[PDB]
């Protein structure tokens, strides 16, 4: 299993590596 | 614009949701955030309706409207999701 990081965009969900 | 919106808003923190089976996903969510869309998104991503689960954060229900602040979450904080009773 890979790391899995999703972005609950909320606002771009693209980068999972963001912090704002 | 959007980044000086983003940047107000603060930060994104970064939870581990553990399924049933010890899997994990993370989510990154704002401190406002409402975790409805998080619940949505695991349950997506499960394959299961989302009113088929619970999630919990230190034992505790998550409602649709809990916010992390009012949680009190912080980054790498955990939720749980169990079957819904
Ligand atoms: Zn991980
Ligand atoms: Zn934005
Ligand atoms: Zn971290
Ligand atoms: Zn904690």
């Amino acid at each position: 299993a890979e790391e899995r990081v999703v972005v609950i965009d909320d606002d771009d969900a693209e980068n999972s590596s963001s912090r704002y | 614009t959007e980044d000086l919106g983003d940047k107000k808003e603060g930060e994104y923190i970064k939870l581990k949701v553990i399924g049933q089976d010890s899997s994990e996903i993370h989510f990154k969510v704002k401190m406002t955030t409402h975790l409805k869309k998080l619940k949505e998104s695991y349950a997506q991503r499960q394959g299961v309706p989302m009113n088929s689960l619970r999630f919990l954060f230190e034992g505790q229900r998550i409602a649709d409207n809990h916010t992390p602040k009012e949680l009190g979450m912080e980054e790498e904080d955990v939720i749980e999701v169990y079957q819904e009773q």
